């Protein structure tokens, strides 16, 4: 359940939770989901996305 | 000790 994480795509806010699409590394496109912010790990990978 | 950029998935 845990995965290593190569992008952060694209930023949500629904039902007051943020969300982060994510390209998981290693897998295909098909396979992104959204994610709250409460299960990333990646606190780089949204810095790259802010910028 | 070295990180990786991780996340679970729902």
């Amino acid at each position: 359940e845990e995965y290593v994480v190569e992008k952060v795509l694209d930023r949500r806010v629904v039902k007051g939770q943020v969300e982060y699409l994510l390209k998981w590394k290693g897998f295909s496109e098909e396979h992104n989901t959204w994610e709250p912010e409460k299960n990333l790990d990646c606190p780089e990978l949204i810095s790259e996305f802010m910028k | 000790a070295r990180t990786k950029q991780t996340a679970r998935k729902s």
